[PDB]
């Protein structure tokens, strides 16, 4: 009731110390789909679900590609999207044009966190309305990392973001002790089990709707879509 | 730094590494940019047509131009000739077919002769004396008939009937003024280019109604 | 409305007529004609330091004015001294317009070498520059290319040597006025004569400053 | 202050019906002294093209790393690699971005196009470019074009005569390797080896 | 110190008329050495006071008196007319000092002025 | 306006790393008289630089390159710059320097040990760079680079006191061309020692 | 040639150099400044203060120099009261050494600083045409620099009394200055209690 | 009561206040708890980490920092200003080394760093910052130092500090110590089971222990504790709870 | 800028309809949020500051609370409102004046600094992006001509000078008492100085005070130089005041 008056820009503080225009901003990765992304001693791999206008359109892509050892995964708004992956391909290719080394992980993540801090404090701005997983390679191993709205960014072993994730979540921390051992194998039927628990309990996962992307020691980073899916999917359960 | 976002001037101070009068900035940005498109400031061997003569002149039928490649096919309705640096001619030629283009897609009509050599002109004319060298005849058809234009580096722009640039060009010019004529059919006018080039010491074009054609 | 002007004008000099210039001349020289030129003004000028004053002298007026208690000489180019010498005096007299209280040499001195630092050596005007405050006399000495010098005596012009010498071989620190005066009337000389006289006994520290009059 | 330092080299290039061939020594110098004796001027830019630079070193370093980062953001843009005629543009349109400040540098490129058949391209410090079916660079061009005009060919005897031509060049050349090299561009791929000189 | 100061040619890829008598060889080079000196001469003196202050005192300073100078700056009169320029001579500490940018080539009073709607359009920066 | 030379600075490759040898002299033209300075930087736990040339642009570049240590050792992530990095960053900043007329005077040699493979580079105003068994730049550039070329063609696999002795022939025959003291940094597992002056 | 040889500018020759001679030398308790006088001037201060305890001498362009020690007096002043402590003769010298680098191609100017502070004690510092920055035991500048450089780094010692190294200090500028001149020789030490001016004519 | 006169950064209220800074300065208490504690030779930091989830790593979001080879920093609020404010103060101990030459002190690097902070309360085109932060360090010539900076842009020296959700009862356990006669091996412990004792475990479901200092035994320089003296202290300290 | 609010009341450019500004008078009772007082009084040939000091923490460190700052090495200074916006103040009034000392050629004077420090706080209160700051600075030092000056500026950009000032929340009646003081006498030596300096804030508080809960700055004419009194010269002055 008493909320109407500091709640309509990012340069107001509520009465209790709360930006509310942030913990807005914070719900619109909720309009999303489901999206996992885990790690193995060796590998990175991100598993994403697509969804279609109708039945004579394609599935709106959700898996990117960054640079040679780094990919990422959206949830959230297209438009923010499209302007972080310019953001982090542009740095990418300077670090690599003038170092002649490829750019960390850790200080890519930092380069973002720094860059979208800004609109959250000057006017005439509004927060990035979206979430990211990145998953990458360099020498210390495998990375995933998060993303938030309101410029906070953590470091994972196994995350979901999306609508209704929450049992993905939960099918993770109860499988979180195996994945360290696991090779390719059984580690995307992993990541595709735990994607499957966001779906209603009668249907499952089909070619059309699943994506791909995986990271290694000495493989760079591809993606699978349509008919390049069927491996993985060969071994499967009934869903139990 | 969204107090420095604020002021819309992105000044060195307000960057990072500074120290002293300068410091950590011009050794920043070192990257090799986005997108863009433009010409470096002023501060060895570079190809030019040397022996090279070439001839042109217009009459009822259309225009004629024959050379010893040395011929820019600008568009299937518009011919180019080059003379002196070969790259300078190529690429401001190739921005004049875009230009054109351009007009077409806008206008649904196609460009004039006479509008193509002023753009021309204008293009070059912007750097005079800075080291440019070419030497253009442009040909075409359009809704007036056939023009023949000659556009060069210096600023000049002309038209008439008859043009001849090259090392032969005072002998060929001369034989093709002794046999020139308005009224002159294809044939005739085959022969008297052919004759001309020979004197002058082989290509041909033909320029029609409906686009130009190769004859040898 | 001009179709040609984008954004609004500015002020300061004006450098229009340089390449035009440029060629002109040389094209005269060639052809062999002549051009005005420039006035210059070449006379010798001196001052000394004595008990409690500064002595100025000058030959045939020619000894400018800054304020009640400073003033200048000049030689070089005639336009350049009265132009600096003018918008000294104008922003001395705002100063103390500001501050209530007379002006200090050294301020005078400051704003004269940054004025001439600024503009490269290009504004020929060397300068004799002296005055009384509540510390005491003063006396400097400034170059057309920003370097200021303090001493007790200086001279400047084509008859420079003379007096110079005259200077080095009759100078003594703390002397009475009539002594200055003659001093520098036949250092001047040795190369009419104008003198000025800027006594401690005829200016009143502890007034409220006071415009005067021009 | 002179920006410009000559450094030696020698490139070469033969387009035959269903493959490419470019080689250059491998020595640096400046004019006396010898840098280096292990230096080739041979880049791969993709898997059907090959670039062969001989001039000013700085440049040469510069230019092929512009081309890197250029062929990198054509790739993510388009979403697919790009062909060998599409690089020749690109890359005539570079030189020329500098026209009023050169680089000092001579290009050769060699590769396959889209219809399978060799294609080499050869330009000048300003931009200017056209198709060929052999050509030589570097310093020794001039005493070595003659040699190949009065003399398509299969692989074998291309090779042959390659090697020949650089036996014969080196002796007679102050700025030659002690190596040659020799990047072989078909349809499986690309394969490199070296030969003692 | 204070008056000593330390590839664009774009192609359009990217009216005759309203410009004109203008060659990019002639501007390439200055007429005078201190054409470009004396051009320049008050942004020089803010980037100098600018860097002392960053150096001595912090980041706040430079980043205050900028912040001070755009708001004072935005409440003038539009361009085809003349401004008095008061608070900013204020802050900037120039109002008991007269220079030759005041005495000679009176701003206020130009030979030449353009139309209304293009200088603001102009300065608005869609021209 | 006038020109001249810089002092010589000389670098081998042997078996577990590199040996750098530098002047101790201050310059050949009129700064004589700046005797007994270092020219040897130490850049982190496996990479040194040698100089020869300007004194200032050297001092400054010691500062930026220092700095940027700091800076990456300060966040602790577990990544440190490689000898390899440091040389395209000279060379993409003396290149940078040079395009715009306005070039830093110095001739840089970078050496280094990293993942068990010595590593041994040069740079100079212009932005040349190649990587070389032996180098040798300064005053008798000429009068050197033979004499260790054909000393490692001979033996391709160089010993530690191998390369230490003929650095320090090489030294003595420079200074008998015409008539004093330096110093020698190596780079092994163990890290960058320095050892002067001689 | 350029590239292997690593030419240098060769700053100190750029013009040729007539002005006086200037020399600091580091005794025990601190440092002693001089100068020498060698066209009228002759009653000229050589010796410009930078601080209650921090002098300089200048070689070169005269309002170059004297426009560099302005600034330098200006921003070490703001410098000590923002840090609120006595200045430190090193800072004194950085500041001198940023602007004599960055502005290496327009101005003339070398400058010597000469100083005593609480942490060190005296120092003295050489910063040449170039931007060069050195401490030396002892530092010469001027015209005599090549004259006397072999007998000062001949008879110079460890530290010594203060009146040996003014007596020390007057003998090398009297022979710099006989070189075949002037008569007035300005000569300063600086220690804890406070600077200590005199000069020697005749 | 300040209705009406709280919604710009620049307005006053009719009793001469500011609220904005005011609700700023609120929103600190919606973290946990950090405390430091300057002693005889070194400063100690401790925070109460809390877990959101068994899916991140162990050193995910921390919130002790490294501003630079001697100086150490403990942040409390929205971390998005903490990270902002850590590079501000990386920036100018890099910018102080480079001018002149040597490590910048304490002092005047929390002068900057508050200054910064406060003009951030003076627009209407931004807004105040909503964490407050600690500085400590310590010099063979100065010894241990510690400060406070708040949202409003007011620094102070302390002897003991607490910052966070639970100031009030840290406050209260700090001030039964005698830390001016002990050593750093003796504060680990008090540090350890004041933030154990702080803690509340029926709205906080689990936290982790975080520790850091600076001082004589490190050589001038801020690290973490090794990790057997932080098992050695959380024994301690729980071995106290009961 | 984001607009700027409606009333009569809630902005820096509005006036009233009876013609009056209230955000600086606002500004002005932002003043006595600190809780404090200062007077200043000038003698014969001495100027004294005298401010109190609470400390209210036991964990605080007592030797970083102070409220005397130095702007020149002969320019003392005294601030009272907001600890902030009074040291921002204190940085700019530094700045100033090394920048006149600079262009100028020598020391800045008191009256000088004053005159800039106001007029720059002027401007604040005829822009909509800025607003004043809460704070009031008073000044002393020594002329050349003339003897002691002291000086005092406030957020709507008035300053003068007087005899003896005071400021903060007992500003009226330490006002009354200086008055009635210098109307009865004002011939005062250093000693004099400082004891009815005390006196003033000891009567107008009714509190007995110690010496560690005031500070104290002077100005001699011997000496020049601002100096801060330690706890034994001030206890010395105290015991002889008791006497």
């Amino acid at each position: 009731m008493f909320r109407n008056q500091y709640d309509n820009d990012v340069t107001v503080w509520s009465p209790q110390g709360r930006i509310h225009q942030i913990e807005y901003a914070m719900e619109a990765v909720k309009q999303g789909s489901a999206t996992v992304g885990l790690k193995s001693k060796t590998h990175a791999v991100l598993v994403a679900l697509k969804r279609a206008q109708s039945e004579l359109a394609a599935h709106q892509k959700k898996i990117l590609h960054v640079d040679n050892h780094i990919g990422i995964s959206i949830a959230g708004l297209t438009a923010d999207a499209r302007l972080l992956c310019n953001f982090m391909r542009q740095e990418c290719l300077d670090s690599r044009f003038v170092f002649d080394r490829p750019l960390p992980v850790s200080r890519l993540v930092s380069l973002i966190g720094s860059k979208t801090q800004i609109p959250t404090q000057r006017y005439g701005r509004r927060p990035y309305g979206v979430g990211l997983l990145i998953a990458g390679y360099d020498d210390m191993g495998p990375h995933i990392f998060q993303t938030c709205p309101s410029a906070n960014y953590f470091d994972c072993r196994a995350m979901s973001i999306g609508a209704r994730s929450q049992s993905a979540r939960t099918y993770l921390e109860r499988h979180m002790s195996e994945f360290m051992e696991c090779n390719l194998n059984e580690l995307v039927k992993h990541g595709l089990r735990a994607l499957r628990e966001t779906l209603p309990a009668e249907q499952d996962l089909t070619t059309k709707n699943v994506s791909i992307g995986i990271v290694g020691k000495d493989l760079e980073f591809t993606i699978y879509d349509d008919d390049d899916v069927s491996p993985f999917l060969e071994g499967l359960e009934e869903r139990p | 730094m969204a107090l420095a976002s604020v002021l819309e001037r992105p000044l060195p101070v307000n960057q990072r590494g500074f120290f002293g009068l300068g410091g950590r900035a011009d050794l920043l940005d070192l990257g090799p940019g986005s997108l863009s498109d433009g010409l470096s400031l002023a501060a060895p061997g570079i190809e030019m047509l040397h022996g090279t003569t070439t001839l042109a002149f217009k009459f009822r039928h259309g225009v004629i131009v024959a050379a010893d490649k040395k011929v820019i096919e600008i568009n299937p309705y518009l011919l180019g000739t080059m003379a002196g640096g070969a790259a300078d001619c190529s690429f401001w030629e190739r921005l004049l077919a875009r230009q054109c283009r351009i007009y077409e897609l806008r206008n649904k009509e196609r460009i004039s002769v006479a509008a193509a050599s002023k753009l021309l002109a204008n293009m070059v004319y912007q750097y005079k004396g800075m080291g440019l060298s070419m030497g253009t005849m442009i040909c075409g058809w359009d809704k007036r008939g056939p023009g023949l234009y000659y556009v060069d580096s210096e600023g000049n722009r002309i038209s008439g009937a008859t043009f001849s640039v090259g090392s032969g060009s005072v002998y060929a010019y001369g034989v093709m003024d002794r046999g020139y004529s308005y009224d002159l059919e294809v044939e005739q006018a085959y022969d008297l280019a052919r004759r001309a080039i020979y004197q002058a010491t082989v290509n041909l074009y033909h320029v029609r109604e409906d686009g130009w054609i190769r004859v040898s | 409305a001009a179709v040609s002007v984008y954004a609004p004008p500015v002020g300061g000099f004006s450098f229009d007529n340089c390449r035009r210039n440029a060629v002109l001349e040389a094209d005269f020289a060639k052809r062999g004609y002549k051009l005005p030129k420039v006035r210059k003004t070449g006379t010798t000028i001196a001052g000394v330091v004595y008990k409690d004053g500064i002595v100025l002298g000058a030959d045939t007026s020619k000894i400018h004015f800054i304020s009640p208690n400073i003033y200048c000489c000049g030689a070089g180019t005639a336009a350049d001294t009265d132009m600096t010498t003018q918008l000294i005096s104008s922003n001395l007299e705002l100063h103390s317009l500001s501050t209530g209280r007379l002006p200090r040499v050294v301020t005078a001195n400051r704003m004269l070498k940054q004025m001439l630092f600024r503009y490269q050596g290009y504004i020929g005007a060397a300068l004799v520059l002296g005055g009384v405050d509540v510390t005491g006399p003063h006396l400097y000495s400034i170059y057309p290319h920003g370097s200021t010098d303090k001493l007790p005596y200086v001279t400047m012009g084509s008859g420079s040597l003379a007096a110079m010498a005259v200077f080095e071989d009759k100078f003594r620190p703390d002397m009475e006025e009539e002594e200055a005066k003659n001093l520098v009337s036949e250092a001047i000389a040795a190369g009419n004569i104008d003198l000025c006289v800027i006594s401690k006994n005829k200016l009143d520290f502890l007034r409220p400053y006071t415009v005067p009059n021009k | 202050f002179s920006p410009y330092v000559f450094n030696g080299g020698t490139i070469l290039a033969i387009a035959g019906e269903d493959f490419a061939i470019v080689a250059s020594d491998t020595r640096l110098s400046e004019g006396f002294s010898i840098h280096t004796r292990d230096s080739p001027k041979c880049y791969k830019l993709t898997d059907k093209t090959v670039i062969g630079c001989s001039g000013f070193h700085g440049d040469c370093l510069t230019l092929t790393k512009i081309i890197e980062a250029r062929l990198k953001m054509y790739k993510h843009s388009n979403n697919k690699a790009m062909t060998t005629g599409a690089i020749a543009a690109m890359l005539s349109t570079i030189l020329y971005s500098r026209r009023f400040f050169p680089y000092y540098v001579y290009n050769i490129i060699g590769g396959l196009d889209e219809e399978g058949k060799g294609a080499v391209y050869s330009f000048d410090p300003v931009g200017s470019y056209q198709r060929d079916s052999f050509k030589a660079g570097g310093s020794a061009s001039a005493m070595l074009q003659p040699l190949l005009d009065n003399q398509p060919l299969s692989l074998d005897r291309a090779m042959r005569l390659v090697k020949d031509v650089f036996i014969s060049a080196a002796e007679r050349d102050v700025y030659t390797g002690d190596a040659l090299r020799i990047c072989i561009v078909t349809k499986e791929g690309i394969r490199e080896e070296t030969v003692s000189l | 110190m204070n008056a000593r100061g330390l590839d664009s040619i774009p192609v359009t890829e990217l009216d005759l008329l309203r410009k004109g008598f203008s060659c990019v060889k002639n501007e390439l080079l200055p007429s005078h050495p201190l054409e470009l000196s004396e051009k320049n001469f008050q942004l020089n003196q803010d980037k100098m006071n600018f860097s002392t202050l960053r150096n001595i005192q912090g980041l706040f300073a430079p980043l205050k008196l900028q912040m001070e100078f755009k708001a004072v700056q935005q409440v003038q009169r539009l361009p085809f007319l003349s401004s008095s320029n008061l608070s900013l001579d204020v802050l900037r500490g120039n109002d008991e000092t007269i220079g030759f940018e005041d005495i000679l080539n009176d701003p206020s009073q130009s030979e030449v002025m353009g139309e209304p709607h293009l200088m603001v359009e102009y300065k608005l920066g869609l021209l | 306006n006038p020109m001249v030379t810089g002092t010589s600075v000389l670098g081998v490759k042997f078996e577990g790393g590199v040996v750098i040898a530098a002047d101790m002299l201050g310059s050949y033209g009129s700064l004589a008289r700046f005797r007994n300075i270092s020219r040897i930087m130490r850049v982190n736990n496996s990479t040194m630089l040698g100089a020869s040339g300007d004194y200032a642009d050297f001092q400054y570049l010691k500062q930026v390159l220092g700095q940027m240590v700091i800076d990456e050792e300060l966040l602790g992530d577990g990544h440190s710059y490689s000898p390899r990095a440091i040389h395209s960053w000279l060379t993409r900043a003396m290149y940078s320097r040079r395009s715009k007329m306005n070039p830093l005077w110095n001739t840089m040699v970078i050496g280094g040990y990293a993942d068990g493979e010595s590593f041994l580079g040069y740079v100079d105003m212009l932005g040349v760079a190649y990587e070389a068994p032996s180098l040798a730049t300064g005053y008798g550039a000429y009068l050197a680079q033979p004499l260790l070329r054909e000393v490692l063609e001979k033996q391709p696999v160089l010993s530690q006191t191998e390369a230490r002795d003929l650095v320090e022939r090489c030294m003595r025959v420079l200074y008998y061309r015409d008539a004093n003291r330096f110093q020698t940094a190596t780079v092994t597992e163990k890290g960058v020692e320095i050892e002067g002056p001689l | 040639a350029w590239g292997p040889e690593a030419f240098t500018p060769d700053w100190e020759s750029r013009e040729v150099s007539t002005g006086t001679t200037i020399m600091a030398v580091q005794f025990d308790g601190g440092v002693v400044l001089g100068a020498d006088s060698r066209i009228a001037n002759r009653v000229t201060d050589k010796l410009t203060p930078i601080h209650d305890r921090i002098f300089c001498c200048r070689s070169g362009s005269a309002a170059d120099t004297q426009a560099v020690a302005d600034a330098v007096t200006y921003q070490l002043g703001f410098h000590s009261i923002e840090l609120n402590e006595p200045p430190l003769v090193h800072t004194a010298a950085s500041l001198f050494k940023e602007m004599c680098y960055r502005y290496r191609e327009d101005l003339m100017a070398g400058i010597i600083i000469a100083g005593w502070d609480p942490q060190e004690g005296g120092q003295g510092y050489s910063v040449p045409m170039g931007g060069m920055m050195v401490r030396q035991s002892f530092a010469i500048g001027g015209s005599g620099s090549s004259y006397i450089y072999g007998y000062v780094d001949a008879t110079y010692r460890e530290g010594m009394t203060k009146e040996e190294c003014l007596q020390f200090t007057a003998n090398a500028l009297a022979l710099a200055m006989e070189r075949d001149s002037g008569g007035v020789i300005r000569l300063a030490a600086i220690a804890e209690s406070g600077v200590e001016r005199q000069v020697l004519l005749g | 009561i300040g209705t009406g006169y709280d919604l710009s950064a620049s307005t006053f209220s009719p009793d001469g206040r500011v609220f904005q800074v005011e609700y700023a300065m609120k929103a600190v208490e919606n973290s946990s708890t950090a405390i430091g504690i300057r002693c005889k030779d070194g400063v100690v930091f401790g925070v109460e980490k809390l877990v959101l989830s068994k899916l991140y790593e162990e050193g995910s979001n921390k919130r002790l920092f490294n501003v630079d080879r001697h100086v150490g920093m403990a942040v409390a609020g929205l971390l998005a200003d903490a990270r902002s404010l850590a590079d501000i103060a990386r920036e100018e101990a890099s910018n102080f080394r480079s001018n002149f030459g040597y490590n910048i002190p304490l002092k005047h690097l929390a002068d900057r760093v508050a200054m910064y902070v406060h003009a951030y309360t003076l627009y209407s085109a931004v807004r105040p910052f909503g964490c407050s932060f600690m500085l400590g360090s310590y010099s063979v010539n100065d010894g241990a130092q510690l400060y406070m900076i708040d949202p409003s842009g007011v620094s102070y020296g302390y002897w003991g500090c607490a910052i966070g959700k639970a100031r009030q009862a840290a406050k209260t356990e700090i001030e039964k110590l005698q830390m001016k006669e002990m050593t750093c091996r003796d504060i680990v412990k008090e540090v350890a089971k004041i933030i154990y004792i702080v803690h509340d475990e029926v709205k906080d479901k689990a936290f982790e222990l975080e520790l850091s200092w600076v001082g004589e035994l490190t050589n001038g320089r801020h690290e973490i504790v090794p990790k057997d003296i932080r098992e050695e202290a959380e024994k301690y300290a729980k071995e106290s709870l009961k | 800028s984001r607009g700027s609010s409606a009333g009569f009341d809630r902005h820096i450019t509005i006036f009233s309809p009876e013609g009056r500004l209230y955000q600086v008078e606002y500004a002005f009772k932002a003043i006595n949020q600190g809780g404090l007082t200062s007077v200043a009084v000038r003698g014969k040939d001495c100027a004294v500051i005298v401010t109190q000091k609470k400390v209210p923490d036991k964990l605080l460190d007592s030797s970083t609370v102070t409220h005397l700052f130095k702007i020149t090495e002969n320019i003392g200074c005294v601030m009272t409102g907001m600890t902030a916006d009074s040291r921002s103040q204190v940085q700019r009034a530094r700045y100033e004046a090394a920048n006149w000392k600079y262009k100028y050629g020598y020391e800045i004077p008191v009256d000088m600094l004053c005159k800039r420090i106001a007029d720059i706080s002027q401007v604040y209160t005829q822009n909509a992006e800025m607003r004043p700051l809460g704070c009031c600075m008073i000044l002393i030092g020594i002329d050349e001509e003339q003897g002691p000056q002291v000086y005092k500026c406030d957020p709507a950009g008035y300053y003068c000078g007087f005899k003896a000032t005071a400021a903060g929340v007992k500003q009226t009646e330490s006002t009354s008492f200086l008055e009635k003081k210098v109307k009865k006498k004002f011939d005062w030596t250093f000693e004099q100085t400082v004891e009815t300096a005390i006196t003033c804030l000891s009567t107008v508080l009714s509190i007995d005070f110690k010496p560690s809960e005031i500070e104290v700055g002077v100005v001699t004419v011997e000496n020049p130089k601002f100096r801060i009194l330690t706890e034994a010269e001030i206890d010395a002055h105290l015991v002889a005041l008791a006497e």
